[PDB]
């Protein structure tokens, strides 16, 4: 995840 | 982002949803500096929405990833006369673990949502579905084969809206997949  | 640039979107773009990868290819004075930044400046817009603190899709991530994104560029007429941009999604394949509900953990390799942003003046518009139609097309798949990044719950309505999409097992590598992503279940 990028989000993390 | 205003949805506007200081040079113009129709030339660089002549077909309504442009699809780049890492080589940022124009289509066919330094056109592939106008895509680049038409992508910084969709990835700080989409991080707004999503109240992240940084961008997660920029010029220099596409160039060092294997994600494509698909522009959408508005097909009406703008008092500027110089075209204008709408918005994006970002896909990219990913190798996942996921849990099933036979407390199976499965190695998959789906094709996942990244990032997806429509300008906020133009939501609710119908433009985030016809761009994710134009991908669904594009990439072969089915919405219920979809992995999710951290999907917002906008999105979840969307795809529950248009697709009939419910989630399932929930995750705990931060990715969302959807009722039907198993081999024993059935999409809706
Ligand atoms: S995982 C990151 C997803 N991106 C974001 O959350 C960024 C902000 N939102 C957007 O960029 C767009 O609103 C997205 C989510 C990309 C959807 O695109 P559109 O707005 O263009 O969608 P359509 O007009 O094709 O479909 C409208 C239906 O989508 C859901 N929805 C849109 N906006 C919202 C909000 N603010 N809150 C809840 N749901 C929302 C709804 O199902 C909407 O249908 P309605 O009948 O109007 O509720």
């Amino acid at each position: 995840s990028d989000k993390t | 982002f205003t949805m506007e640039f200081p040079f113009d979107v129709d030339a660089l773009f002549p077909e309504r949803i442009t699809v780049l990868d890492q080589h940022l290819r124009p289509p066919a004075v330094d056109l592939q500096q106008q895509i680049m930044t038409i992508i910084d400046e969709l990835g700080k817009a989409s991080a707004k929405a999503q109240n992240l603190s940084a961008p997660i899709t920029s010029a220099s991530r596409m160039q060092s990833n294997r994600h494509v994104v698909y522009i959408l560029k508005d097909s009406s007429a703008r008092p500027a006369g110089k075209g204008a941009i709408i918005g994006f999604i970002k896909v990219g394949y990913k190798k996942l673990f996921v849990l099933d509900d036979r407390e199976a953990h499965n190695e998959v390799e789906p094709l996942c949502i990244l990032d997806f942003y429509i300008h906020e003046s133009v939501q609710r518009h119908g433009h985030g579905r016809e761009l994710f139609q134009y991908m669904l097309q594009k990439e072969r798949v089915e919405p219920h084969q979809l992995a999710i990044d951290r999907p917002s719950q906008k999105l979840l309505k969307f795809l529950n809206k248009h697709y009939n999409l419910e989630t399932t097992v929930p995750q705990v590598n931060n990715f969302v997949i959807f009722e039907g992503f198993f081999a024993h279940q059935h999409p809706p």
